[PDB]
RNA sequence: GAGUUGAAAAUAAGCAGAGAUCCGGAGAUUCCCGAAUAGGUCAACCUUUCGAACUUCUGCUGAAUCCAUGGGCAGGCAAG
RNA sequence: GUGAAACUAAGUGGAGGUCCGAACCGACUGAUGUUGAAGAAUCAGCGGAUGAGUUGUGGUUAGGGGUGAAAUGCCACUCG
RNA sequence: AGUAACGCAAACAUUGGUGAGAAUCCAAUGCCCCGAAAACCUAAGGGUUCCUCCGCAAGGUUCGUCCACGGAGGGUGAGUCAGGGCCUAAGAUCAGGCCGAAAGGCGUAGUCGAUGGACAACAGGUGAAUAUUCCUGUACUACCCCUUGUUGGUCCCGAGGGACGGAGGAGGCUAGGUUAGCCGAAAGAUGGUUAUCGGUUCAAGGACGCAAGGUGACCCUGGGGUAAGAAGGGGUAGAGAAAAUGCCUCGAGCCAAUGUUCGAGUACCAGGCGCUACGGCGCUGAAGUAACCGAUGCCAUACUCCCAGGAAAAGCUCGAACGACCUUCAACAAAAGGGUACCUGUACCCGAAACCGACACAGGUAGGUAGGUAGAGAAUACCUAGGGGCGCGAGACAACUCUCUCUAAGGAACUCGGCAAAAUAGCCCCGUAACUUCGGGAGAAGGGGUGCCCCCUCACAAAGGGGGUCGAAGUGACCAGGCCCGGGCGACUGUUUACCAAAAACACAGGUCUCCGCAAAGUCGUAAGACCAUGUAUGGGGGCUGACGCCUGCC
RNA sequence: CUAUAACGGUCCUAAGGUAGCGAAAUUCCUUGUCGGGUAAGUUCCGACCCGCACGAAAGGCGUAACGAUCUGGGCACUGUC
């Protein structure tokens, strides 16, 4: 029974293939009108139990987003954790149960444990591991952060008082579907990205030659000329916040 | 064949609207139907 | 195919001249059936 | 395939939008056009059409 | 100072020494689009409680600290 | 048929960038045509034909720019 | 040079007209052609071409009395059909706001913008050009006017709903055709005949109105029986309204096209009898029923199955700060009683001689209706309905070019290459290999029958079995696969040089590398800022290789 | 036996082509030798190898299916001859 009043319906037009109508993120078109649910982050309902009545395929996103009702007259979509069967009770808060699917903020809470939505910072919705399948492990506490691993094996200390949720988001076995009808990808709206050995030496920094051509260049560039390899491109001076690369 | 179905003037837009029409005024009517017979139960 | 050099008056001359005549020769005949279509016993011409 | 014609039976309301005189006018570069278009002296100075009905026989 | 109702000839009745036609100074009207201006608009259109927005003037006077304000509201005039 | 399946036949089921083939889309072979009937057709054949399909009405992107399943092709018969 | 040509190989012929002039105009009679159209509408476009009467200078690839050409008059009527007065998507413009030599850029509420959602008309007549517009009859919507009541409003507001994917086959049906009855007429000059010919129609709307499918509820079937629950309904618990909770409801039926009746005791009509400058009209006017099959309409966004998960906002229905205002300005059951009813389009073409290709161009142009025989079919072939005979003709019939048919004996010997021809071909029935990813190959290959008549069986609707007869030839016309064996490249379907290149080129499913911690990286913009992402590390950008199998060395 | 070198010495670079394949859409000389096919085949298939100048993601090798692909030989069918 779609519709949920929650649905929302207009999104921005098609996918953004333009920002002024030049294409500023090459090759998407084409699929279905993807007709987004305003999924909660901003969870924010504190200390009211409610129930989950469906694991309802999103299709604007990667993991099964589940429907939960509450007490009172309300309903949200909210992603779902690994192992949330149906029916099942979930609660955000502060002194909250640890168990899946429920949330509390990051000072109070076991570290070593599972946790897949959290804040960069308050107010907003919920930013990392987000995806389907995402966890990200706490190690230690401290004065005013959260030695907080995400999910690139990565460490990055985190402000102690923002939410995150308990448990790992679900749908892992998406990590392993296969594609092959070679223009399901088109379904999705992922138009074929042209290598570029062939685009003419105006188009890509890899002329044409007669027979094949092997790059010739010093380094393998985008089509915008910066190398292609290797160039981390991290601004010198933004935050610093985070204890490793781990890359 | 083509004549006796343009006399009966219902073609590309308007086969759709007039019918979309008749639905429309029968389900009103079964709508006063049921809404009087449920005091025809009730009492 | 594509002619070389214009003829000249002379030549044109000869050559409409015995276009017209070709047509001065197709009269006499037609002057026979006018001369023969003056009454006469004949089975042509109802 | 049509033959190499440019022009097919396209609105004459949205050819109005393109080139319409109120569309003409909105841009700073259009009022300059319609500059042009008068000190030559022209009479048709546009390509409209009309929400009532565009032709006096 | 006599004849006149624009171009070309009638046409139809007119007007004029109780100044016609006409020539000047000042006026009045100046449908619709167009700065375009009541709101929209594919210009010369449609819907309209009949009449822009910017200054200006006169009044009501948000916010937080009923402060003070600016912003908003209105009735104004008519100047870009 | 095995504390448990694993597989064999039947039936239902209706999948497929599946199959043959009209509309439709497009262009491969051949002849005609080449002061053409037509500034790329006609005829006989030909490929795809529920899909990475077509098409209608409104729109979007611009000149060292746009778009490009990539030919430097198309951008109003004009494009290194 | 009076030279090529006169725009496709549908095809004209006559008699008689009109006129100064007929192959070219009109009327017959005949022949012929399309008929998934060379037919009838309609969106766009054109914009006066439509109609009538004169005209023929130029135009028409001939002619001309004729025209889409010239001249003069004339013509297109809507409360319901389309749009606007209603709503909003892509997009556009954006007050204020931010940014910028100037212009101007980004951007919110607003305002426009339909190709979409709300919303009310059908049949028959008329006529030179209009008719769902005018006329007749019957309908529907909105606003008033009248009566009884309640006094309570309308807005802003918070809610329901509007609201919406693809296939896929069932099912019930209706339009439509047949076959039959029924009524009318009939000799149609050769054998015999009526076995032949025509009509057998009526919509919107009102009132009633139900078998299918959905309760697979306990099963035997698909109905008596007993209790909670289905469509619709009352609640109460966190104050109207859904949103959530639980209980419960003489609760078991609800859903929809068809159906009936009225609309239509009516018209309508084949056929009769007179007029006539041969059209026309006049009066009469019988029967107006059943069985078959069938939809690429209808129930229908039924239902099942899928993943790639399918637009919005108004109308419209319920009510809180029962919000400004209050039976004087108000609204509802309501007589379904009486009256009124806003702008714009409407002609004509529209698979086109008038639209787009400069030509009255053997091109192109969205959507709608879809008949008969044979057929699986919207192909094909021959025809109804309707429309047309292609706007230069008549002779002769050399060579030669083209579109085609046939060719004795050989059957690739031609040739760069069997290119181009020819040849198979449909439905049944037997059989089907190498390989293989074990799906495929595969319609492999190859072989056989099939026409009509009679007969009984298997469903006993088709098909098959037996027998016969005919031709040289039996899917016999049209339509309708040539097939193998071996290689190279590319895994495949797909896309590409509009007009000399369709490919091994590009792409793709897959692989790896590398960058990016969320006010990311990358791109665009001087800037604001916008894609990225209303995503968030199994996710985003970039480079090369391109299923699958084994691999991927050394510096 | 004669040859071809299983194996060795030298300058060299940073090292000196691994597996597979091979006269190959890459071999010029070159119709390279040999075998099959043909009456006769510079095309063709299978091999050898002195790879002029193949070779491992400007991938190596091989692959069932598919091709309006290029290529060789077939049977049927014919005015292509």
């Amino acid at each position: 029974n779609p519709r949920n009043n929650l649905i929302s319906g207009q999104r921005r037009c098609g996918k953004g293939r333009n920002a002024r109508g030049i294409i500023t993120a090459r090759h998407r078109g084409g699929g279905h009108k993807r007709l987004y649910r305003k999924i909660d982050f901003r969870r924010n309902e504190k200390d009211i139990y409610g129930k989950i009545v469906t694991i309802e395929y999103d299709p604007n996103r990667n993991a099964y987003i589940c429907l939960i009702h509450y007490g009172d007259g309300e309903k949200r979509y909210i992603l779902h954790p690994r192992g949330a069967i149906i029916g099942d009770t979930i609660v955000s808060g502060t002194e909250v149960p640890i168990k899946m699917g429920n949330a509390l903020p990051l000072t109070d809470m076991p570290l070593g444990t599972a946790i897949h939505n959290i804040e960069i910072t308050l107010g907003r919705g919920g930013q990392l591991a987000r995806a389907a399948g995402a966890v990200a492990k706490l190690i230690a506490k401290e004065g005013k952060s959260a030695t907080l691993k995400l999910p690139s094996g990565e460490v990055r200390l985190i402000s102690k008082n923002c939410s995150a949720t308990v448990g790992q988001v679900g749908n892992v076995g998406v990590n392993q579907k296969r594609l092959g009808r070679a223009g399901s990808k088109r379904w999705l709206g992922k138009r074929p990205v042209v290598r570029g050995v062939v685009m003419n030496p105006v188009d890509h920094p890899h002329g044409g030659g007669e027979g094949r051509a092997p790059i010739g260049r010093k380094s393998p560039t985008t089509p915008w000329g910066y190398p292609a390899l290797g160039r981390r491109s991290r601004k010198r001076n933004k935050y610093s916040d985070n204890f490793i690369i781990r890359r | 064949k083509v004549e006796e179905a343009n006399i009966s003037v219902q073609n590309l837009p308007l086969e759709s609207k007039l019918q979309l029409k008749l639905e429309q005024k029968i389900k009103m009517k079964m709508a006063k139907k049921i809404r009087l017979r449920r005091t025809g139960l009730c009492a | 195919a594509v002619p070389k050099k214009r003829t000249s008056i002379y030549k044109k001359r000869i050559r409409k001249n015995i276009w017209k005549k070709k047509g001065y020769w197709a009269a006499l005949k037609a002057f026979s059936l006018a001369k023969s279509l003056s009454t006469g016993n004949s089975k042509s011409f109802f | 395939a049509a033959l190499c014609l440019t022009k097919r039976s396209r609105s004459r309301k949205s050819l109005a939008r393109t080139h319409g005189f109120r569309l003409r006018m909105s841009t700073t570069s259009g009022r300059a056009l319609l500059k042009r278009r008068r000190a030559k002296g022209r009479k048709i100075l546009c390509t409209k059409t009309n929400p009532s009905s565009g032709k006096r026989a």
